[PDB]
């Protein structure tokens, strides 16, 4: 249920709601062990991450990954994805998703809540990434921009015009 | 309690009529009914302690453990009873080895009063911990050796002795390390050390964890906190120490305060007093702390090769693998100031001409650009079509506002101050 | 009560108010008189005052029937809580789960041991037993709290006579 | 107390029973107890377990009898009390022994107003204290009944009442 509900409350967002779902649900699957369809906890996890990930506050993210209790002692891709996501989310930066969103795209993909929030969700890293290190003047160039943000050029002219 | 020494002595004679012939029992028997879990005449736990030790010359320390773990389970004459012939056991256990480890080793968690909690005789308990670990250590085992210990300020003392515990407590940081946690290390770290100001102070407990404090601070490497530690007791060692022993610190510390990206405190603590404890260099250090306001980075090569006999060169309480601990790291370090003397000294640049002076790509210029500008700390522009950064200013501070009335402050200033004097002056002069 | 309306956003609690629920029902003389006005006090203050709510009134009640409708009234006392609940074992396994946190014990000690054990029961009770089990271990000078102290405690705690 | 708990010896079980759970646990900062309450005939030692009681810990014994705390007196129920709280919560350690508290304590008749809301008040001034936050810092409160079934059942509750002592 807290699951479904996190899977309903992903779209609609309320991470919180989801997350909380998705904790007390993962805490119950933490506690649920092989009885659980066993990563599916930290499936829920992953979405509970995602969640706070989308909902973008890191510390708990992170420190949910620090206590081992809640990491479960246990590591995967989409856990760094996340991290890495969420770095790169402090990043500010283009790549640094794309970076871990290539690599980890096993246990990534896979979360198609990742799949399809996190993508859109990235996107705010072009503008996000963008705010990550202001900024021009009455002057500059697109290529300034590119290679400001270490990109092309024509993705850009979209990027300029989304105030 | 007369028979629990008469028949004691009675059946001393009788063990050691078997014992030079079990009479095991012998010696066991009267005490073993005697004081059981029920005192009869009770008695001296010694009666025991002979029996144990009577058992511990025969016996093997193999059957003793045993034997103890036996008797132990029913009473002793208390729960504290036995378990100090135990312990001595255990340096007998020791008094031999190996497999007598091993059966230390079966006598260790036989009953945790060993390594562990049953009774609180920690004083001991806590001992073979480490004994135990000591040769984990040595065995080895790290984890468990330091799961062994990592029990200490709770099931065992509340710190009944901390000197006693905060050892180990240091022990459990230590092995925190081999660990790699300094949580463990944390806990104990955090709570611990006042209490060692607030022992008749006593520099090892101190100097020991200080050192742990420092090494807390090592993979750490938060190099104000690193050196506010080591300033700290630092403080202790030229009491301590001599300043010679005591100036590595130091020069390290200035050193891991320069290693530090800044302080403000480091700005405070930039001049001490004797600093520049004006023996060594020591100076440079600060001369670097006085470079600062110079700062350059021209000079960034050139100091570092002008430094490292230990300056930029330092694996010694730093962690240095390579320099760039410091150097990378003070890379950075000295870019990040100079820019501040930079950030004063420029209304306007190129960027070469800060890559000029600043002798750096663009990009990692614009990262340190962006850096203080993502840090706020510095103003700039992000200017490519000019190539050249604006080191702008806050110009809405609205300014005549302050400034105004700081142009009132002058006569605020001025005409108060300059006015208060004059007629006073001539008149002070008079005449 | 105004207070906490000078001080808005607060609280008002009141341990247990059936002190003052019924008033002179009678010509009751003295320390009667009062408890009247100070409920009908509440009652005008409940019953009287606003529907902006920075403050709450909140009453615990062991024995409800002591109060009266006027209380009762709606737009005053609207949300009833009760404090019970089966104890439902998760409740308990949850108080279970809660104290065993802060209380050091064995390995006998064990909690799904008397989530069987603990049906229907309430968790003040259950709350002692945990360290009314707390109590035996030290009471037994054990630095560990076995199930034995745990069923001590509750076998104590099951029945008090 | 006057004399010590071994004088009234025979009673060991609660002698012993009470102490460690009265007694210790100043001593041992590893709750703190709520509450203890005699029950059996009084004074069998009974009333002087509280002296011998009293004598073990080194607090001050504050003994209560009831009806005075609320005589008429129309009023004087917390101010009573928590003066009884207070000094000792101040003067603490103490014991606090409240008499048979039968006529402040105990869950009344129909609960219907005899000057019972007196009671009651007085009766929960206690359970104020006790369900309240207010601990027994280093004052401790001995109950005392002769008949334990005579006591409000709220007051008999932890939080209120970790001990029923009986008195065989």
């Amino acid at each position: 249920l807290d699951l479904m509900s996190g899977i309903l409350h992903c779209e609609d967002k309320d991470y919180k709601t989801a997350f909380s779902y998705f904790f007390e649900s993962f805490e119950s699957y933490h506690n649920l062990t092989t009885h659980n369809s066993y990563e599916k906890a930290c499936q829920v996890l992953k979405y509970m991450l995602l969640s706070k990930i989308m909902l973008n506050l890191i510390d708990d993210v992170k420190n949910i990954l620090n206590a081992k209790y809640t990491k479960e002692t246990y590591q995967s891709r989409g856990i760094d994805a996340m991290k890495a996501v969420a770095e790169a989310y402090n990043n500010r930066s283009l790549l640094d998703f794309n970076t871990a969103l290539k690599q980890y795209e096993k246990e990534l993909m896979g979360d198609e809540l990742t799949r399809s929030h996190f993508n859109a969700l990235y996107d705010t890293l072009l503008e996000s990434n963008l705010c990550k290190i202001i900024e021009p003047f009455e002057c500059v160039e697109i290529s300034h921009i590119s290679k400001i943000i270490g990109l092309d050029t024509q993705q850009v002219e979209g990027k300029l015009s989304q105030m | 309690a007369p028979i629990k020494a008469d028949k004691d002595y009675s059946q001393i004679l009788k063990e050691e009529f078997p014992k030079i012939d079990n009479s095991a029992l012998d010696q066991l028997l009267v005490l073993e009914k005697k004081t059981r879990q029920a005192s009869d005449l009770a008695s001296s736990k010694e009666v025991l302690a002979k029996i144990v030790d009577l058992l511990a010359s025969r016996n093997k320390w193999d059957d003793l453990n045993e034997q103890l773990t036996l008797l132990s389970k029913k009473h002793g004459q208390l729960k504290l009873s036995i378990q100090y012939m135990i312990q001595k056991v255990m340096e007998y256990l020791k008094s031999s080895k190996s497999l007598d480890l091993n059966t230390r080793i079966s006598v260790i968690e036989t009953i945790r009063v060993v390594t562990e909690n049953k009774i609180f005789v920690e004083v001991e308990r806590a001992r073979v911990t480490k004994d135990l670990v000591e040769i984990k250590k040595e065995e080895g085992k790290i984890d468990e050796a330091a799961d062994i210990l990592c029990e200490l300020q709770v099931e065992t003392y509340g710190s009944m002795e901390m000197s006693e515990k905060i050892q180990f407590i240091l022990e459990q940081m230590e092995l925190s390390i081999l660990k790699g946690d300094y949580s463990q290390a944390t806990v104990l770290s955090r709570k611990i050390l006042k209490k060692t100001f607030k022992n008749p102070k006593y520099e090892s407990l101190k100097l020991e964890y200080y050192n742990l404090l420092v090494k807390i601070s090592l993979h750490k490497r938060e190099y104000l906190e690193v050196a506010q530690y080591l300033q700290e007791i630092y403080q202790t060692d030229a009491i301590k120490s001599d300043e010679a022993k005591w100036k590595p610190v130091l020069s390290h510390i200035v050193y891991f305060l320069v290693l530090s990206p800044y302080g403000n405190l480091q700005n405070d603590l930039i001049h001490k007093i004797q600093n520049d404890n004006n023996l060594k260099k020591l100076e440079s250090q600060e001369s670097l702390v006085k470079l600062f306001t110079t700062n350059e980075l021209m000079r960034w090569p050139i100091v570092q090769k002008t430094y490292e006999p230990v300056l930029n060169e330092d694996d010694l309480a730093f962690g240095g693998e390579a320099n760039k601990h410091h150097w990378e790291d003070l890379q950075k370090r000295v870019i990040e100031h100079n820019l501040r003397v930079i950030s004063e000294y420029y209304s306007r640049i190129t960027l070469l001409r800060l890559n000029e002076l600043l002798d750096l790509t663009e990009s990692q210029t614009e990262t340190y650009i962006s850096d203080l500008v993502n840090q706020g700390i510095i103003y700039a522009k992000v200017n490519r079509p000019a190539k050249i950064v604006n080191f702008e200013k806050p110009k809405n501070s609205s300014q005549l506002l302050n400034e105004w009335s700081h142009n009132v402050d002058e006569l605020l200033e001025h005409i108060e101050t300059i006015g208060h004097l004059i007629t006073k002056e001539e008149i002070m002069h008079g005449l | 009560f105004r207070l906490a309306r000078e001080n808005a956003p607060s609280i008002i609690f009141i341990d247990e108010v059936d002190s003052i629920a019924t008033k002179r029902f009678d010509a009751q003389t003295g320390s009667d008189r009062e408890v009247q006005r100070i409920l009908i006090e509440l009652l005008t203050q409940m019953d009287g005052f606003d529907q902006s709510t920075n403050v709450k009134v909140i009453m615990a009640t062991n024995r409800a029937d002591t109060l009266d409708p006027a209380l009762l009234r709606p737009g005053r006392l609207d949300r009833k809580i009760e404090f019970p609940s089966l104890r439902d074992r998760r409740e308990r396994r949850l108080i279970f789960g809660t104290i065993a946190s802060k209380m050091s014990l064995a390995p006998e000690a064990d909690l799904d041991s008397l989530i069987i054990r603990n049906d229907s029961l309430s968790g003040a009770v259950i709350a002692a037993i945990m360290q009314e089990a707390g109590l035996r271990a030290v009471r037994k000078n054990r630095y560990v709290i076995l199930q034995s102290d745990l069923e001590e405690a509750y076998a104590t705690q099951v029945k008090t006579d | 107390g006057e004399i010590t708990f071994d004088g009234i010896g025979g009673l060991t079980e609660q002698i012993r029973e009470l102490r460690e759970v009265i007694e210790l646990p100043l001593k041992n900062p590893e709750k703190p107890p709520k509450g203890v309450l005699l029950y059996g005939p009084p004074g069998t030692g009974k009333t002087l377990l509280a002296k011998a009681v009293a004598a073990t810990i080194g607090a001050n014994f504050i003994f209560s009898p009831a009806s005075g705390i609320v005589d008429k007196y129309i009023g004087e129920s917390a101010r009573i009390i928590r003066e009884m709280f207070a000094y000792a919560k101040e003067h603490e350690p103490c014991i606090i022994f409240m008499d048979e508290v039968d006529a402040i304590g105990g869950r009344r008749f129909s609960e219907g107003t005899s000057a019972d809301r007196e009671i009651q008040r007085t009766l929960m001034e206690l359970l104020t204290q006790m369900d309240g936050f207010d601990n027994l810092g280093q004052t401790k409160i001995i109950m005392a009944t002769n008949r334990p079934d005579t006591l409000d059942p709220a007051l008999l509750r932890p939080g209120r009442l970790d001990r029923k002592v009986e008195i065989p």
